[PDB]
This record gives structure tokens, C-alpha cells and sequence, in this order.
């Protein structure tokens, strides 16, 4: 019902490049889900820390 | 009516406060001055915990089962014993 | 009675105090 598939080499790399460029992401401002970086120049002290 | 030197020195005090409080703002990067610049609503959690999570728990279901094992009976391909 | 002028002073900067730990509290996120 909700399966999805994945393998080891692939998720390493969904894992390692989701925040540099991800083409799921919205590439137009005023949208969600926007690149990590743009996401990260609006977010607060708090919340870039648990990132790090 | 005579004017107390407190009150005097109260104003004085509350705005070298505001004055610092501005100041401190200013220092640690944001514009306390006006509200509507601010974050409204104000966030604090991560950006999305759902789909992080699910990308660690793949990566760690990956990993488990990627890795070839000794094939040969259900109790010889184990990991972890008990 | 006339009100000195210290009162609405202070008055004034606390307003201001309230608002600036506001925004504070909102740019920190919380």
C-alpha cells in the first residue's frame, strides 16, 4: 500500500546531496519545500542548530 | 507639584534599557525595532522531522540488508544473537 | 491632578521594552 523502493547506494546518495540540490524541492520563491540553503536564510538560531 | 528625582531617573534608566535591548538586537544580527519584520508565526522544531526521519530509517534499513550474507540457514545469516 | 511627565515616560518605555523582548523571542523562534 505505500511501498517504496530504495536501495543502499541510492539512499547515500538522497542522504548526502538533499542539501545541496534536490529537484523534489521548489525552485520558485513563495512555495514550501524550498532548497535547503534558502530554507536555511530564513530559519531561526534554534532551528539551524539542530540541523547542525 | 514638586518632581521626585526617582521618576527622573527611572525614565532616564528605562531608556538607556530600551536603548541597550535595541543595541543588544542590532549585535546578535536582527532589527528588534518593528514586529513586522519579525517571524510570525515564530518556528523553533526542525524544518521537517517526517521526512528526515524516514530518509534515516531507510538508510539504516539499507544498510542492514545491502551487506551479502551467508545464505545457507535462517540461523547462520543472523547478526545479532539475542 | 496634572500627571508628571516621568509616568507617562516610563509608561512608554516599558510598552517598548514588551514589545522589543517580543519580536526578540520571535526572531530567536519561540
Amino acid at each position: 500500500s505505500n511501498a517504496n523502493i530504495t536501495s543502499q547506494a541510492l539512499n547515500e546518495f538522497n542522504m548526502a546531496t538533499r542539501r545541496l540540490f534536490d529537484p523534489t524541492a521548489s525552485n520558485t520563491p513563495g512555495q514550501p519545500n524550498q532548497q535547503w540553503i534558502k530554507q536555511i536564510n530564513d530559519a531561526s538560531p534554534a532551528t539551524v542548530q539542530k540541523e547542525i | 507639584q514638586p518632581a521626585d528625582p526617582s521618576g527622573q531617573q527611572t525614565s532616564t534608566n528605562t531608556s538607556n534599557l530600551v536603548t541597550y535591548l535595541t543595541n543588544l538586537g542590532k549585535y546578535l544580527g536582527y532589527d528588534i525595532t518593528q514586529s513586522s519584520k519579525a517571524p510570525n508565526p515564530p518556528y523553533s522544531q526542525l524544518f521537517n522531522s517526517n521526512v528526515v526521519q524516514l530518509v534515516q530509517n531507510y538508510a539504516y534499513n539499507t544498510f542492514l540488508g545491502a551487506i551479502p550474507v551467508d545464505a545457507m540457514s535462517q540461523s547462520l545469516m543472523n547478526f545479532v544473537t539475542d
